[PDB]
């Protein structure tokens, strides 16, 4: 069906204008609307039609639509701003009508500095191996903002099957903890030369890779 | 003022069904549509459908005809959706939302919002974990710091607690939040830092509790 393509995430110092696109092609001939939505919360609609603010919603919300973006800009954005920001559009779907949401992008209004991601990686153990069972374990610790992509790979290929990935939760030291996990068959780990685990975070990765040598 | 409030949460086995309400007030019941949009744990807002309250008129997503149904109660201001034959993958919050009207040319925003209900897929009541260790990717003679820890797999329901050498060892200890897999079953991983130098001189136990299975194992990392 018709797709909207949306950043993951978006870091913001307090004070700065937070831009957030919503792509889709010739978006601009829909209507495209935001709603955010903080945790444990339903999603509050925050701007209607492309570029209107229902009642209730700051001025320092707008909204614009043309060609093949959409875009929500926060302007002078606080840190009660921080949430998941979802465009979303109606289409026709060939006689079979629907509504299609973007995949969300997470705002982070900078409150601490930046922290690079600790990664540790662990290749299955003997013990499991032994019980025909696998399992590599990415471990991503004391980061922040609070946001990372994680990406793996059986020697040079993307893998997306088996993956479970936490999302970010903050740390005693109010820094941020994710884990990924890639499950997989004592044959398939055997039959690869390496794993990759690799995790994105503000435009930078750090990769670590396990073999089962 | 508008208001939607929803009930109906429950907890499933995969092949059931379940069945949410979402009982609204405040406008003209049936001047307004309802929209159907759920949130699988950590991951996004997904559209599953729309109901004409007026006249029962639906618009389902594709992928779920067949399986979905909605209805109105205009006695009671009340719309339903039911979804059958559950899966783990429908383990979600299930949130109702108004919008005017729907249709083959145009479709509104979504105004208003219920609260959310939270359906749970499991496949077990409780189900103990399965305990591994991971070893030190450093040797004895490495020097600088290495990371060991316990991996605790495919267990239900959360909690489970993890301290190291029954508690006398606290620094460097870090209990990762449990991650939820396609299975239905909880797996989490807690990993302690301790001197490369340790690896030959001390020993390194984690004492993994489960109290719902009523399952302790303390299990014994050695380094490789």
């Amino acid at each position: 069906s018709y797709e909207l393509t949306q950043p993951p995430s978006v870091s913001v110092a307090p004070g700065q204008r937070a831009t957030i696109t919503c792509g889709g092609h010739n978006i601009g001939a829909k209507n495209v609307h935001w709603y955010q939505q903080k945790p444990g919360q339903a999603p509050v609609l925050v701007i209607q039609y492309d570029s209107d603010r229902p009642s209730g919603i700051p001025e320092r919300f707008s909204g614009s639509n043309s060609g093949s973006t959409a875009t929500l800009t926060i302007s002078r954005v606080e840190a009660g701003d921080e949430a998941d920001y979802y465009c979303q559009v109606w289409d026709s779907g060939r006689g079979h009508p629907l509504y299609v949401f973007g995949g969300g992008t997470k705002v982070t209004v900078l409150t601490q500095p930046k922290a690079n991601p600790t990664v540790t990686l662990f290749p299955p153990s003997s013990e499991e191996l032994q019980a025909n069972k696998a399992t590599l374990v990415c471990l991503i610790s004391d980061f922040y903002p609070g946001a990372v992509t994680v990406a793996w790979k059986a020697d040079s290929s993307p893998v997306k099957a088996g993956v479970e990935t936490t999302t970010p939760s903050k740390q005693s030291n109010n820094k941020y903890a994710a884990s990924s996990y890639l499950s997989l068959t004592p044959e398939q780990w055997k039959s690869h030369r390496s794993y990759s685990c690799q995790v994105t975070h503000e435009g930078s990765t750090v990769e670590k890779t396990v073999a089962p040598t | 003022e508008v208001q939607l409030v929803q009930s109906g949460a429950d907890v499933k086995k995969p092949g059931a069904s379940v069945k949410v309400s979402c009982k609204a007030s405040g406008y003209t019941f049936i001047h307004f549509g309802i929209s159907w949009v759920r949130q699988a744990p950590g991951q996004g807002l997904e559209w599953m459908g729309w109901i004409d309250t007026n006249n029962g008129n639906t618009n389902y997503a594709q992928s779920l005809q067949g399986r979905v149904t909605m209805t109105t109660d205009t006695s009671t201001g009340t719309a339903y959706m039911e979804l059958r034959s559950l899966s783990t993958d429908d383990t979600a919050v299930y949130f109702c939302a108004r919008a005017l009207e729907m249709g083959h040319r145009s479709g509104f925003p979504f105004d208003y919002w219920g609260q959310g209900v939270l359906v749970t897929v499991s496949p077990a009541s409780t189900k103990g974990p399965s305990v591994f260790p991971l070893a030190p990717s450093s040797k004895s003679t490495s020097g600088g710091t290495a990371a060991l820890g316990c991996l605790v797999k495919d267990y239900f329901p959360e909690p489970v607690t993890v301290s190291w050498n029954s508690g006398a060892l606290t620094s460097g200890v870090h209990t990762f939040p449990a991650v939820l897999q396609s299975s239905g079953l909880y797996s989490l991983s807690s990993v302690v830092t301790v001197p490369s130098s340790s690896l030959g001189t001390q020993t390194y136990i984690c004492n993994v509790n489960h109290k719902p299975s009523n399952t302790k194992v303390d299990k014994r990392v050695e380094p490789k």
